[PDB]
RNA sequence: UGAAGAGUUUGAUCAUGGCUCAGAUUGAACGCUGGCGGCAGGCCUAACACAUGCAAGUCGAACGGUCCGGAAGAAGCUUUCUUUUGGACAGUGGCGGACGGGUGAGUAAUGUCUGGGAAACUGCCUGAUGGAGGGGGAUAACUACUGGAAACGGUAGCUAAUACCGCAUAACGUCGCAAGACCAAAGAGGUUUUCUUGCCAUCGGAUGUGCCCAGAUGGGAUUAGCUAGUAGGUGGGGUAACGGCUCACCUAGGCGACGAUCCCUAGCUGGUCUGAGAGGAUGACCAGCCACACUGGAACUGAGACACGGUCCAGACUCCUACGGGAGGCAGCAGUGGGGAAUAUUGCACAAUGGGCGCAAGCCUGAUGCAGCCAUGCCGCGUGUAUGAAGAAGGCCUUCGGGUUGUAAAGUACUUUCGCGGGGAGGAAGGGAGCGACGAGCUCAUUGACGUUACCCGCGAAGUAGCACCGGCUAACUCCGUGCCAGCAGCCGCGGUAAUACGGAGGGUGCAAGCGUUAAUCGGAAUUACUGGGCGUAAAGCGCACGCAGGCGGUUUGUUAAGUCAGAUGUGAAAUCCC
């Protein structure tokens, strides 16, 4: 599965948490509510830094956090 | 009732007489029974005569007298140490009479 | 059923119903056209509740059918297409001991009744004695061979001899036999029913 | 194991066999994995007594599917 | 095809608003009453304590002895004794109790539900490939002796296999590098040179699972900052396997108002009841999953139980006891006592269906199929049918003229539920034998709980009915008694001498072996209103400003197209519901 986030976080060395956002309606009321969820990337090439809107499919877990790996960068920057 | 039950048994504490309102007048007779829900209560007893002591025991059917404020229950005659009504000729499913030969 | 005065109903309901001798001069309503006891005298005040319950009350009687199953039949015939109404009686007419009754076999529906329990009516052959059979169309309803020759069931022929039939129906009086053409429409029933107020009294 | 047997519909009066094919852990009368045919033992409701559908076992034999000796009666019976 | 409201806060009116009513349902109980049959249903209250019986074995086509049975011998007969053989038990040896059955205590969690992923595993059964050469070793039974009251135990001697072990071939497989080296395996039975059962290794099939992930899953914040293995990294340990899961070292993070942490509660679901729908309530019967067997904890052996009739330790209790020491644990079936308003035969039976083991014969199987008890419910049926006075008697009313209960009863005729006699069921083929090669196939013979019940035929007597209600809502009236006294009462109320609402009687209405009562669930409530609502005075704008997050956002063009919309396809278990 393909994933669209933001950088918020690259503290941490090959991991890149990307904040993936959706929008889905209430079960009840129907209206549109947002939702966010972190999603710890693998990015053993350090290539992508905070800011960047990137891509994040499914693939062979990294560490338990880690189950995802950045695929392509959709956008360069926006903090 | 406390669990919603029908019924309830207890032993009374006390079979004492008590007066009507401002409208009525006279001697009902009441009896405060600790149910075995935990409460202690106050039921009335139907009938023109009754036998209830202080170790009575009785069960609780529930029903309130407009003229006792407080009395919310009744006493179901016919059951347990409660003797049902003498001579009832009449409705005998409430105080709970035997049919007459 | 009901078992009991029958000729007290016809003054309650105001209309005379055919239990039993109402052709003769005796039926009651001939002598007093008021209710039974000591008030059917004094003028009566009847309500809008009042005609609806005493209308489906002749209606019922009339058949004599409890009230249990008299409802049961009204929900199916509301459930069908086609007016209420209309349907209500074809499923009333339907019952056997009904169909025997208007093929002459018995005096009354009561008698009729009695002739099906006492397995002294056949459908299409074999014999059935359940009053509430539904008898359809094409359905052949004749007296049993062996019941042929009780006198009951003799007198009763004997008069059916001359007599017509409805149209949804025929008679052979030599053979005994009966057919139930179709279901009678409400056009084809003369009975002293407004339709209209039973069907309201059960809509509460 | 999977298996061929009989499901009993059988009601007052009224016994039919549903001649299925399911595991053999299932109850009598549990869920089944496919219908084959049925069987009636009087064949009083229908002059068709049974319908084996001889192209359907014939698929689940040799699948792994083992047959009852009862159902393989009415089975063989084709 | 689907939606009626009414009563009551006024002297009267309108509005707001709360309360209340006729209906349906309940594995119910209680009161009065009670005939039969079919189907269905039955501790909904203490994991409180329990007398007694019962809840898995099966193989002699694995081996040596007793018990029960048959046959043939040594003998004139008897005693005694010998050989052969059937069954089985006792033992040795092999394979099976983690299935089925019961209950819901505990449980908010990928536990469950839905849709996916892979770091995996799977006896017997089925398909395919290959193989089964040579040798060695061990322990009971049994025999002898000793200890103990018993349970049971110690020592000495003998001994077998499809029991254990070492060596060969490499179909292959494993490991390093890259395109090298290493590692396997028991017979038995016969219609015995031919098959049958079984074994060893590998691949696959069938099915069943371990683990992970997205979303979804009650109430309270008078539960807010929380956390040190705690978050991540390297290496290692550990497991069938990922993982701080565990350890050493390093880094210092990780989580939170999209509510963590803490506290409370309840097995969950398919479904069930209700409702126009949405939704609400529930999840008891049956089916799936989960969690529990004296209380608590733990591990071993195994494909699987951390395992009711397996084991170990702690605790209480009960029983046995020569007190030295042992035996148990009905929240398994039935049942007992205790509890409660209340819920049943310590019954019959395996032939049928299904299950375990066996080549088979066959053995085991209170699983289940039935009967019993109880109107607890549902449906069917009977207590009679036709006739019978301008109209008995009796009771009741009366302007006593008469009227009413009434064709109602009596009586006449007819049929004739019970009961009696006879007959008597479906629900069920092989093993064996004959033909055929005791193979396929064909043919033939023997045998049943509920029942002698259902049902059929014959005979045949009229042959239980009650309960509630009658002021209004609610359909159905008078007389007498009593007299705000006694009593009634869901609400409004009624009774202080004329009461249809008190008690009795006559009569009447409703229903019918049923009828009432009590308790519990549903809408009406457009009274949380998404569909359906309001806030100047009836309840209702926060005192104002600034401002964070969040929500919302003008006109034109282009790209993407996530939302949204469309087609196709997969899934959406069964049953249920609808036709």
């Amino acid at each position: 599965r393909t994933l669209q986030g933001r950088v918020v976080s690259d503290k941490m060395e090959k991991s890149i948490v990307v904040a993936i956002e959706r929008f889905v309606k209430h079960p009840i009321y129907g209206k549109f509510i947002k939702r966010t969820t972190k999603l710890h990337v693998h990015d053993e090439n350090n290539e992508c830094g905070i800011g960047d809107v990137v891509e994040i499919r499914e693939c062979r877990p990294l560490s338990k956090t880690k189950s995802w790996t950045l695929v392509r960068v959709v956008e360069k920057a926006v903090l | 009732a406390l669990e919603a039950c029908p019924q309830k048994r207890g032993v009374c504490t006390r079979v004492y007489t008590t007066t009507p309102k401002k409208p009525n007048s006279a001697l009902r007779k009441v009896c405060r029974v600790r149910l075995t829900n935990g409460f202690e209560v106050t039921s009335y007893i139907g009938g023109e005569g009754h036998n209830l002591q202080e170790h009575s025991v009785i069960l609780i059917r529930g029903g309130r007298v407009k003229d006792l404020p407080g009395v919310r229950y009744h006493t179901v005659r016919g059951a347990l140490d409660c003797s049902g009504v003498k001579d009832r000729k009449q409705a005998r499913s409430k105080y709970g009479v035997k049919r007459p030969k | 059923r009901y078992l009991g005065p029958k000729l007290k109903l016809s003054r309650r309901e105001g209309t005379d119903l055919f239990l039993k001798s109402g052709v003769r001069a005796i039926d009651t309503k001939c002598k007093i056209e008021q209710a039974p006891g000591q008030h059917g005298a004094r003028k009566p005040r009847l309500s809008d509740y009042g005609v609806q319950l005493r209308e489906k009350q002749k209606v019922r009687r009339i058949y004599g059918v409890l009230e249990r199953q008299f409802r049961n039949y009204y929900k199916e015939a509301a459930r069908l297409k086609g007016n209420t109404g209309e349907n209500l009686l074809a499923l009333l007419e339907g019952r056997l001991d009904n169909v025997v009754y208007r093929m002459g076999f018995g005096a009354t529906r009561a008698e009729a009744r009695q002739l099906v329990s006492h397995k002294a009516i056949m459908v299409n052959g074999r014999v059935v004695n359940i009053a509430s059979y539904q008898v359809s169309p094409n359905d052949v309803v004749s007296i049993r061979e062996k019941a042929k020759k009780q006198s009951r069931v003799k007198a009763a022929l004997e008069l059916a001899e001359q007599r017509e039939k409805p149209t949804w129906l025929e008679v052979d009086a030599g053979k005994m036999e009966g057919t139930f053409k179709r279901k009678p429409e409400r056009s084809d029933l003369s009975a002293d029913i407004n339709e209209h107020l039973i069907v309201e009294l059960y809509s509460k | 194991m999977v298996t061929i047997r009989l499901a009993r519909h059988g009601a007052k009066k009224r016994p039919f066999y549903q001649v299925v094919v399911a595991d053999s852990r299932n109850a009598r009368n549990g869920r089944f994995i496919e219908r084959v045919g049925f069987f009636n033992p009087i064949a009083s409701e229908k002059e068709e007594g049974t319908r084996l559908d001889l192209d359907r076992i014939a698929h689940w034999v040799g699948q792994g599917a083992t047959i009852s000796d009862r159902v393989a009666a009415l089975i063989k019976e084709v």
